[PDB]
């Protein structure tokens, strides 16, 4: 959950999630599963959203319900931060394993340093079992095979534990004695040496001769039981490869766009043209992750969350094939209640009407060949 | 976190910015009550939160 | 100088079993490194976190040590402002 | 000297110099010598090395026991500093001139604004003679020639030494005098006004109208004996051409690499693909300026600095030639002492275990087409 | 005015302005004119110019003695500031609409955000009529249809004398009575109160109330008069297209170039090789909006602004045609006296003596392919 509450045009104008596939939507604790898909990196990227030179690819889950046992760009694990570039279209997997039992609202998501989080669409994924089942093993490159869930969990508790009562120690060795008044009395009047005694004076070496010996030996006992540490690995993974993908088989071109305020619809006329070597109708317009869709020329494969899905969505008005060469201007209608849920209606309030998404085209052989628009999106008023 | 605690910066920030409170609180315990468990008093009161 | 040079030490035993390294999918990862990819922080993702990263006008380790040293030096400036921020702090002064 | 000591990652993945040429190695002074080569600018650059927007062509030497007369980025003079860009290879050439005997070890190197001296390899070269041979001499575009190593000397010790003695003029015409306790005793008692006599009033009135004086015309006589000057030539070169290179015969994919810690060698994985009309060997790896040799490929003809040369390095596990077409995964591994010497082993400490590096692949003809590699570097311990 | 003053190289050394056209330079009140053309981003451009990843398409006059009632880079409205790339080629249209009468010279110009106003070339344009009859209609999106010169003006007016009448008033309800002794005395002594009677108790909360009051209201009946209003429109516009151009038929190489100082005149020393089907011979050559023309190949269609017209400036030593193939060194000699007007020649006194410029080819045909010329500008003195 989250975004519904985030600029309409951010949304629209940012990072385009399209082709994502689920491959479950229940699951045990221990069980995988799978969200892969690709997304566009708008190049009219906003001016407050900083380019993503940095930026990581997270999940958004309350707390790690899930783990994420992988994540990929490009087929490259990218643990740490990447520098993704305008323009370009990448794919992604991420591989999550179960944790806790709920109902998760699952979301696939890109934080951009400077930017802020950009949050692909969500789909509901249920768990079930205990969580007291979940089990995160690794084969160290020491070998040595832990459970990464509770290891060095008792080294912690332990460690901690000594230290805070060596600390209660020396604050009882004293509050046995009376503290406030009478030391007050005791210093005022002068007689400020007499409230540290020569016992007083080294039971105090006891105390730190022997943290710096506790520790100095530990130290070097650990340094055994553990004899190869690597530090922290860290840094930018620049050379991120992505999709340069075959350039549009169709070329589309807003000649204007617009909305009724208030409303549940965008409306486009497009005039487009036929640049393969088969016949294309249009089967989806894909803006902030709604997919309106014309259901005499897609139905959805990938279980698209439903609150985003408009399976009868898209209107277009001359929807006939489309052979190569020839130029159609047509009269688009994209038109659902996803449109005021998810407040792409509030373009509106927004200091740029400007909106952008992609285009969805299939041939009669089933290839879908995708096309991406962005123009103005000016409101209509009655 | 434990992947934040690394070898440059934790071994410099954490230092620096808790000495603060025991030097504060030792400047009055130990002087005005030869109290000696100021800089401990602290300590435990930061780990116990 | 006690107090910066004694921080590592003091916390090398906990968390040293975290720095055995992995090779996860491809990659050398430390435990910790692990506990961070793995247990998804929604709001506190990877390029926030301030580790070191190396240098080109910097040796490897050591890089504690020098690290710790420094600490100890700050340290004895902040505990120098510090107490006479306290010593201000315990006033009986009235207004 | 000196790059021993930076992390061995960054040295792997920040420039790779290669094919570098030394048209000698024992010079007089006043002889010119020539390095030059390639080096290209690893598209994965670390993140805490700013990207080299702003960079510069020196060379390292312990002071100018050689001038440089001269140095090329793609045949283009770089006197100032230049914009270098990722992923790009470039090629150069140094023309140094010997100043001061001894034995130099000489490296030509790029320092990165933002960033530190990358440093490439550096060969003894040895300057025999004597130092007072040095001559540099330059036609002026008024030209007059001059010898820059002592022009306009004589006006510096000139000026500086006048003013110089003007100045202890001043604090002798009154150290004559006694200058503290009567002075001093004198002010107190009221008396101050005692102390500045009129002849003291301006004799001081001198020193200042003569210095005005003595630096108005000496100035106006400075703009006659050299009646055009222009001001100092600045500001960063930007459009520095590159090769762009054949891209490559030869498409090498890291399967996995690893090294033995402790260990002087590195082991990799390829699977390699010619792409080429003949057939190719894998004749060297290089990384870190180490080149990685297999003696039955590979002969250097280049005088490489012997430290650096592993001349039977390289031993790949079934190094058969490979026609076009055909895809063959080896074992290569690279062994010599310059991988603890130059304490590329020290990546065990470094926050990043990835490496890059050259490969090299000559075809039966003789022409070497360079790959380039790059992946992780999984340590293996005993 | 004012690029005169600007260091010469930057104007040589930033962008390019080629191919202007105005379509009148005498108008009439409400008559609209049309200045379009081209202009280069000089991919050397100056270090302390920022690269012009924002910048702004303006016009210079003195006010607006013009209104700027549309601009378009690459068919684009660009009311915004806009994301510029180095190298890049672009076709610019600039619609001015008349305002104040007078003889004005008018510039097309690109502000850049951290580098300066970038001054093109300025014809001067004359405005007949009275200003008097400026109109400015707009149709607005609920329509409504409104004269933006004057629109709203009788309520900012109203408002503003309304509530500075009602500031005046406070001030006149108390120096009515005495100010200043009288109530310092009353103050002093202890009689302070007196001076703040009930009746200025709240004649007070008359005030305050009714300010309140004739807040609320009139903000309750302004979102009536106007129930539609958005928020100001603002962000960079980054998808900017360009030309990426004919890559050049013809390819020139300055060996050598130079300017005699003192001097009108500017010499180069070009190697010329033709890459297409016709013959060529050399037209124009261009630098800081100085178009020096050979009049035995061009002459200027398109009314350039005479001070910056050479219309027999270009003289190349040896202007025979040029077939496919072939190459030819060339002596050229670029005279006029735009080089001391427009202080190009003051380049002796910048910290950066290198120069940039368009050439321009015609065939026998008549096309006019375009080549870029830049390298070092040496100076020579007699
Ligand atoms: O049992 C005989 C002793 O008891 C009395 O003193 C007690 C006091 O009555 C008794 O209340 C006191 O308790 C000390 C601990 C109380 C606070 C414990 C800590 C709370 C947490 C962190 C620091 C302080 O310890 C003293 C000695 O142990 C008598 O007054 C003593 O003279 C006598 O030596
Ligand atoms: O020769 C006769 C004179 O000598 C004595 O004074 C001397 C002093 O004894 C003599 O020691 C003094 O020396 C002045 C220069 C000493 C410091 C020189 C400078 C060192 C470098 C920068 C400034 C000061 O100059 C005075 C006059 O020249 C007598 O005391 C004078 O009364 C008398 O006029
Ligand atoms: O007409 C009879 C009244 O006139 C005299 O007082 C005058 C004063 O003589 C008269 O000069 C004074 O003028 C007040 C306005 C003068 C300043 C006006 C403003 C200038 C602009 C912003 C604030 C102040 O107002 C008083 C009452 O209106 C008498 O002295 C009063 O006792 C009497 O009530
Ligand atoms: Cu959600
Ligand atoms: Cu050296
Ligand atoms: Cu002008």
């Amino acid at each position: 959950h989250g975004e519904k509450s985030q600029a309409a045009f951010m949304r629209m104008r940012t990072i385009h999630w399209f082709d994502l596939n689920w491959s479950k939507d229940q699951v045990s604790v221990n069980e995988t599963m799978s969200i892969s898909g690709k997304f566009h990196v708008f190049a009219g990227w906003p001016e407050t959203v900083d380019k993503p030179e940095v930026a990581f690819l997270n999940i958004g889950i309350p707390g790690p319900v899930f783990i994420r046992a992988g994540s990929w760009i490009g087929g490259q694990l990218v643990p740490r931060s990447v520098s993704l570039e305008l323009g370009e279209t990448y794919e992604f997997k991420v591989l999550l394993k179960a944790r806790r039992p709920g109902d998760w609202h699952v979301h696939t998501m890109m934080n951009v340093q400077g930017g802020g989080p950009i949050i692909g669409p969500g789909k509901w994924v249920t768990i079930t079992g205990s969580m007291g089942d979940f089990k995160n093993p690794i084969t160290t490159l020491t070998g040595e095979t832990i459970d990464l869930e509770t290891y060095a969990l008792d080294g912690v508790y332990g460690w901690h534990l000594f230290w805070y009562l060596l600390g209660v120690a020396w604050m009882v060795y004293w509050c046995r004695k009376p503290v406030f008044i009478p030391r007050r009395i005791a210093v005022d009047a002068g007689k400020a040496d007499s409230l540290i005694t020569p016992t007083d004076k080294k039971v105090g070496m006891a105390f730190a001769a022997g943290t710096l010996a506790i520790v100095a030996v530990s130290m070097g006992q650990a340094n055994e039981k553990y004899p190869v540490t690597t530090p922290l690995q860290a840094g930018l993974m620049r050379g991120i490869k992505s999709l340069e993908l075959p350039q549009p088989t169709v070329s589309v071109k807003v000649v204007d766009a617009s909305y009724r305020v208030p409303g549940r619809a965008m409306q486009m006329t497009l005039e487009i043209t036929n640049n393969g070597d088969s016949a294309v109708r249009l089967a989806e317009f894909n803006t902030a992750s709604v997919r309106f869709l014309d259901a005499d020329v897609y139905e959805d494969d990938t279980n698209y969350p439903d609150d985003l899905l408009a399976e009868e969505g898209l209107s277009v008005s001359d929807n006939s094939p489309l052979a190569p060469g020839e130029t159609r201007t047509v009269d688009v209608t994209a038109s659902d209640a996803a449109w005021e849920v998810y407040r792409l209606a509030d373009l509106i309030y927004d200091p740029d009407s400007r909106f952008a998404g992609l285009l969805f085209f299939i041939d009669e052989d089933g290839n879908r060949q995708m096309t991406m628009v962005d123009a103005p999106l000016i409101p209509t008023f009655i | 976190w434990t992947d934040w605690k690394d070898r440059r910066l934790w071994v410099t920030v954490a230092p620096i910015v808790s000495i603060t409170f025991p030097a504060a609180v030792q400047a009055v315990l130990w002087w005005r009550y030869r109290i000696a468990w100021g800089a401990t008093l602290c300590v435990l009161g930061l780990l116990l939160g | 100088l006690a107090w910066g040079l004694l921080f590592y030490p003091g916390n090398w035993p906990i968390i040293a079993p975290l720095h055995v390294p992995v090779e996860y999918n491809g990659m050398m990862m430390t435990l910790a490194d692990l506990q961070g990819y793995h247990y998804v922080r929604t709001g506190t993702p990877e390029y926030i976190r301030m580790v070191e990263k190396g240098t080109l006008r910097t040796f490897g380790k050591d890089v504690a040590p020098v690290s710790a040293f420094f600490s100890g030096f700050v340290s004895i400036l902040i505990y120098f402002l510090w107490h006479f921020f306290g010593s201000w702090f315990g006033s009986e002064k009235f207004v």
